[PDB]
This record gives structure tokens, sequence and C-alpha cells, in this order.
């Protein structure tokens, strides 16, 4: 499905 | 053997906590997370939300990634997040790291997996 596959940044 | 949405959920979500409990969280979850096995990753962020909460992020908002791509999405609230950072006084074998703990929008890329 559509998911997260790298965490780019905070705020 | 690893595909890009296991490798998220291995080096990024920690549900079992609501938040960073010492200063020594990071160096304990870095090295279960296997993050210190080969070398010693430099940075890594830990969010301490639901995996189902931290998937809808991609049904949030559309913003560009730091690439100029634009498959980025926003979290419309703040979410409980650890920052882990290697210090100065770091060295494979004996990686050691900053726990910075914070609540925070975080910015995801998605891929329809």
């Amino acid at each position: 499905p559509y998911v997260p596959v790298h965490f780019a940044a905070s705020v | 053997k690893e595909t890009a949405a296991a490798k998220f959920e291995r080096q990024h979500m920690d549900s079992s906590t609501s938040a960073a409990s010492s200063s020594n969280y990071c160096n304990q979850m870095m090295k279960s997370r296997n993050l210190t096995k080969d070398r010693c990753k430099p940075v890594n962020t830990f969010v301490h939300e639901s995996l189902a909460d931290v998937q809808a992020v991609c049904s949030q908002k559309n913003v560009a990634c730091k690439n100029g791509q634009t498959n980025c999405y926003q979290s419309y609230s703040t979410m409980s997040i650890t920052d882990c950072r290697e210090t100065g006084s770091s060295k494979y074998p004996n990686c050691a790291y900053k726990t910075t703990q914070a609540n925070k929008h975080i910015i995801v890329a998605c891929e329809g997996n």
C-alpha cells in the first residue's frame, strides 16, 4: 500500500 | 530480507514507549535495532507512535522533499520522537549517542509499497 519508506525530517 | 517498508519500521518505529526514558535510550536502541553492527550509524530518529498513526502520515499534508521529489508528507499533528546522534567521543565499535527527546511534526517519504 502507500507506506513510509524514509524519515525526512522533524518539524 | 529487507523491503523498504520493513527497513523503515526497524530503523524508526518504537511504539513500546511513549518517550525516551533516559540518556541511555539511544545507545540501547541503536544497538538492538542493529544500527551499530557493521559501523556506527551517525544519526537516527525513533518515533513513539503506533505504526498505524505513522502509516497515516502518507495521507496527510503533501510537501516537497529536500531532494525536490514530491512524495513527502508532514503529519498534521506533533509526534513523540527521539533524536539519536553520535557524540564526538564515539568510535566503532564503542558507539556512543546523545538522546534528545522532542515532540515534533514528522516528515516522511512514501511509496505505494
